RNA sequence: AAAAUAGACUACGAAAGUGGCUUUAACAUAUCUGAACACACAAUAGCUAAGACCCAAACUGGGAUUAGAUA
């Protein structure tokens, strides 16, 4: 599911005073009047707190899986209406290898916050074939 | 975002200019648009002759309308722009002082 | 010994000339100054070599003449003869 | 800063109330974007 | 339908490729090598079905020309 329309941007929402303003301000300052990358902020922000241990630590493997997922799940809404994107196709099957990748590094590396993010992001983690 | 509708409408008397600034901006905050400001570049001679509405033209007004509008809005509007009779032409930008200056120094 | 070479950048450099637009906002609504970049004649573009800009105000300069054009703003076959009168910045 | 500009800024924006009163004065009045520019780049304002 | 000027530019894209304007999405990945057999693309031949046909056009007819015509 989205964030609501009305929930502030990522940039304007530690601001102090911001619930002292005007409607009118908080509607040009919200994810209504915004383009969909601050909307996928406010998910990476959201999973960013509800997965990792640490959420403004971002070089860490769990951070670099949770923002790719969200950019799958945005490459994966665009094909839904773009079907014959065919670089986007490729985009999408791409960030799909690599989000193996590193599901397989964390895996080997740290178990439990592999399966944190396993069930928070909603992967099924499947053992590649033999041959 | 910010948007800047550049609109250029028919030569018209006081009244009928104001009748289509009027409904084009209610259009505009009907598509949930919050308009900022609305300037008059002044009425002027075409650059040359547009065909609009099966009626040609050679002069015209030219308005600009600076609004914020959720994303979706803008497609809505230019639809809306095609089937006013009025407007010989109605372009949707973004706002050019989004648009921030480049560090060339 | 003091008296020995010291490493540095070469001092006798002349910094790299600024176009006449450096640091200037270019809309498309300012036919007049879009029209400074035009031919009088032919309304041909005219090219960095004669124009003097550096690349990137080039292509604003470019991209603004040709929204000016198709928004209604700006002639295309020919200079806008109120305009013939502005300060020649063309090496043509 | 941003958002104390646009306190300011929202205080003057044309709603549906002020709009015909806001038209009428666009109306009235003439806005100029040309300014041209020197070989010594200096902008003339028309 | 396809895009004179800019372009004396050499940018974007994995490659093939992309140079009219606006708007919306949007441009994977923090080591490297590793596919005939996995997934995506891409191009090159040659045939098969239907469809359009302005224009051009191998073949096929017609007209004019030396003294085996102009191939
Ligand atoms: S150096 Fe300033 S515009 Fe290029
Ligand atoms: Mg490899
Ligand atoms: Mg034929």
């Amino acid at each position: 599911d989205d964030p609501p329309p009305s929930t502030l941007l990522k940039d304007y929402q530690n601001v102090p005073g911001i619930e002292k303003v005007d409607d009118v301000v908080k509607r040009l300052l919200s994810l209504e009047m915004a383009n969909k990358k601050e909307m996928l902020k406010i998910k990476q922000e959201q999973f960013m707190k509800k997965i990792v241990a640490n959420p403004e630590d971002t070089r860490s493997l769990e951070a670099r899986i949770i923002a790719l997922s969200v950019k799958i799940r945005s490459y994966e809404e665009h094909l839904e209406k773009h079907r014959k994107d065919k670089a986007h196709k490729r985009y999408l099957l791409m960030s799909i290898d690599q989000r193996k990748k590193m599901l397989k590094n964390l895996r080997n590396t740290n178990y439990d916050v592999f399966e944190k993010i396993c069930w928070g992001l909603g992967i099924e983690y499947t053992f590649p074939p033999l041959y | 975002p910010r948007y800047e509708l550049a609109l250029i409408l028919k030569a018209m008397q006081r009244p009928e200019t104001a009748a289509t600034l009027k409904r084009t901006i209610e259009a505009l905050m009907d598509r949930g648009a919050i308009v900022r400001d609305l300037e008059n570049l002044g009425e002027r001679a075409l650059p040359y002759r547009i065909s609009a509405h099966s009626q040609q033209h050679n002069r015209g007004g030219y308005f600009l309308v600076d609004f914020y509008a959720p994303t979706a809005a803008v497609e809505s509007m230019v639809e809306h722009l095609s089937r006013d009779i009025d407007v010989i032409r109605g372009n949707i930008v973004k706002h050019p002082l989004t648009q921030e200056l480049k560090e060339c120094e | 010994n003091e008296d020995l070479p010291i490493s540095m950048e070469n001092p006798y450099k002349e910094p790299l000339k600024k176009c006449i637009l450096c640091g200037k906002h270019v809309d498309y609504k300012n036919v007049q100054l879009l029209s400074q970049f035009v031919s009088p004649f032919t309304g041909c573009i005219y090219g960095r070599h004669i124009t003097g800009l550096c690349g990137k105000k080039q292509k604003e300069i470019t991209k603004a003449i040709k929204r000016a054009q198709i928004m209604g703003f700006m002639p295309v076959t020919y200079k806008d003869p109120a305009y013939l009168k502005d300060p020649k910045v063309c090496n043509i | 800063r941003e958002v104390l500009q646009l306190q300011e800024e929202v205080k003057n924006f044309i709603t549906r109330e002020n709009l015909e009163a806001r038209v009428e004065a666009a109306l009235d009045s003439r806005k100029n974007y040309n300014w041209a520019i020197t070989r010594e780049g200096l902008v003339v304002r028309p």
